[PDB]
DNA sequence: TGGAGAATCCCGGTGCCGAGGCCGCTCAATTGGTCGTAGCAAGCTCTAGCACCGCTTAAACGCACGTACGCGCTGTCCCCCGCGTTTTAACCGCCAAGGGGA
DNA sequence: TCCCCTTGGCGGTTAAAACGCGGGGGACAGCGCGTACGTGCGTTTAAGCGGTGCTAGAGCTTGCTACGACCAATTGAGCGGCCTCGGCACCGGGATTCTCCA
């Protein structure tokens, strides 16, 4: 019996292809689940996690913070034209709002 | 025993910002995001299967879900990295 | 004679503060009593986890903050600096919510 | 409300950018038009509310922009 | 009991400042209270169905999250 | 090849749609704004309906593909 | 332009507490084998989608012309802000109960 | 019978809400003009309907093997629990900015 090599390792993924396979079965999404569907999906989950975490890691650095706070995730999401499309109807605990004052309200010169 | 993607989110974190950390409160949002986008893709792949009277969630149905669900340049890079992973999986073993 | 800022100066200072902060703006214990007061109509001796009420502040404050932004746009569309109830009524009605 | 043949050419023109030589069922064209008529009729109503707000009688593109921004499309 | 009056004018004012509102009619405070209560009813009602259909007496944060997601207003942070 | 067919929703057609929505008077700037609104909407429903058509490996877009595409825009 | 005073920024010090890492275990993913099946490929039908032609008329459009409605400008006042004073109740701690579940 | 955990009460104390009041500036009504849009009429343009011809391709049938469900054996990846130090906040007071009246 050969030593086990995790399905993530063979796909190169950090995300767990084996768990993603189970969850596609446990969730009763369909009667059957091909061997490739957990690999493709786990790669997309890992990508979208990497996208948001780079923008939030930038926002954290822009505010001199080493840790991503929920604030930095919300700023990253709302400043990105595609993450704000993907999450346009999603609410983030302690995310706050974008600093945004309507120019008509600023003091007149 | 409650299962959380936090260990995998943190491995992705060190591959985009090796210096950067995350709060458990922000991690809870990340875990909520991963679960929410898993559910949305899997739910559309489920519908894609049913619409085509197929019993199997195939990778072709994850791909079409990602093309339906994600916007613009996120969809195209997601389709790329999925197809690479599936290729490496098939080639490796 | 002490100083006094012009009307609208401190409104802008307060906007710039509360659009920068993230902490919750409704008081805690008054919202618990509002939740439990509402819950009484649906079932007696219900309980809420602390996280269940805190989850519910976050949802409704985001709902109110998000509504105010849409009503402010309705105010400035009527060329008003001032939001008024018919702005709330317009915003919700456009949202299919009134 | 919209005429059929020009809306048909409009949807075929749009399709070219997504896949060349697509066919469309006669029923698929009508399901698109009826949805577009229902979308526009139901939007002009939201713009009239924006025009009847601010005391006007006349709808402006500024009203379409406010309607679409509050419906969430912007 | 009328704890909706416990949503004070300053709290509604601060929510409006985060909403970027400069001037607030004094009629807004009673309209905002009425809006909040109408919203908070719908969520608690549906959450209580999840609580009871799971044969619990304690309403849980995930009951709220499922009610919120059912109402189209997905909240991240409290659970997946 | 098809071009310029967005002009095929004529100004009176926009009026008919607007009066059905109760609009009494229409700025001339509404016409170009409505054409932009129509095309941005119609592109999104067509894109997903074609993505369903490709998934079936069909060359014909069907009314059920429209229904699914509209149902998704409903979300 | 000035200026003062009130508001905000930065910089340094202190704390604490939560994130990141470590260790035990488990149970949940992986390996190897079997069996059903499902969907992939071939092949036939015939459906309905596309192209064209020709007539009809009703819808589009160019322009003429007026008036109704948009918008800037003026005046008023009122009513909402901003800041000082008063009051209440919000929040934290600590204890209590009992209530449910095993 | 016994543990856990959610609700209620007690007390202080303290910070935030409530109240008052002057004034200002913005809401809002009234007014003028001009221009921009609805209505009408002659013109044209192409939509829509009746008819003809063809072929692509949807949709169904048939056949078999690939591949995923299933399950028993094996183990290591990942979770629950514990520990510590360093990131971040909050504090204080000096420095810079911004506003408003002169």
């Amino acid at each position: 019996r050969a030593k086990a090599k995790s399905r993530s390792s063979r796909a190169g993924l950090q995300f767990p292809v084996g768990r993603v396979h189970r969850l596609l079965r446990k969730g009763n999404y369909a009667e059957r689940v091909g061997a490739g569907a957990p690999v493709y999906l786990a790669a997309v989950l890992e990508y979208l996690t990497a996208e948001i975490l780079e923008l939030a890691g930038n926002a954290a650095r822009d505010n001199k913070k080493t840790r991503i706070i929920p604030r930095h995730l919300q700023l990253a999401i709302r400043n990105d034209e595609e993450l704000n499309k993907l999450l346009g109807r999603v609410t983030i605990a302690q995310g706050g709002v974008l600093p945004n004052i309507q120019a008509v309200l600023l003091p007149k010169k | 025993r409650k299962e959380s993607y936090s260990v995998y989110v943190y491995k992705v974190l060190k591959q985009v910002h090796p210096d950067t950390g995350i709060s458990s409160k922000a991690m809870g949002i990340m875990n909520s995001f991963v679960n929410d986008i898993f559910e949305r893709i899997a739910g559309e792949a489920s519908r894609l299967a049913h619409y085509n009277k197929r019993s199997t969630i195939t990778s072709r149905e994850i791909q079409t879900a990602v093309r339906l669900l994600l916007p613009g340049e996120l969809a195209k890079h997601a389709v790329s990295e999925g197809t690479k992973a599936v290729t490496k999986y098939t080639s490796s073993k | 004679k002490p100083h006094r800022y012009r009307p609208g100066t401190v409104a802008l200072r307060e906007i710039r503060r509360y659009q920068k902060s993230t902490e919750l703006l409704i008081r805690k214990l008054p919202f618990q009593r509002l939740v439990r007061e509402i819950a009484q109509d649906f079932k007696t001796d219900l309980r809420f986890q602390s996280s269940a009420v805190m989850a519910l502040q976050e949802a409704c404050e985001a709902y109110l903050v998000g509504l105010f932004e849409d009503t402010n746009l309705c105010a400035i569309h009527a060329k008003r600096v001032t939001i008024m109830p018919k702005d709330i009524q317009l915003a919700r009605r456009i949202r299919g919510e009134r | 409300l919209i005429r059929k043949l020009p809306f048909q050419r409009l949807v075929r023109e749009i399709a070219q950018d997504f896949k060349t030589d697509l066919r469309f069922q006669s029923s698929a064209v009508m399901a698109l038009q009826e949805a577009c008529e229902a979308y526009l009729v139901g939007l002009f109503e939201d713009t009239n509310l924006c025009a009847i707000h601010a005391k006007r009688v006349t709808i402006m593109p500024k009203d379409i922009q406010l309607a679409r921004r509050i419906r969430g499309e912007r | 009991r009328d704890n909706i009056q416990g949503i004070t004018k300053p709290a509604i004012r601060r929510l409006a400042r985060r909403g970027g509102v400069k001037r607030i009619s004094g009629l807004i405070y009673e309209e905002t209270r009425g809006v909040l209560k109408v919203f908070l009813e719908n969520v608690i009602r549906d959450a209580v169905t999840y609580t009871e259909h799971a044969k619990r007496k304690t309403v849980t944060a995930m009951d709220v999250v499922y009610a919120l997601k059912r109402q189209g207003r997905t909240l991240y942070g409290f659970g997946g």
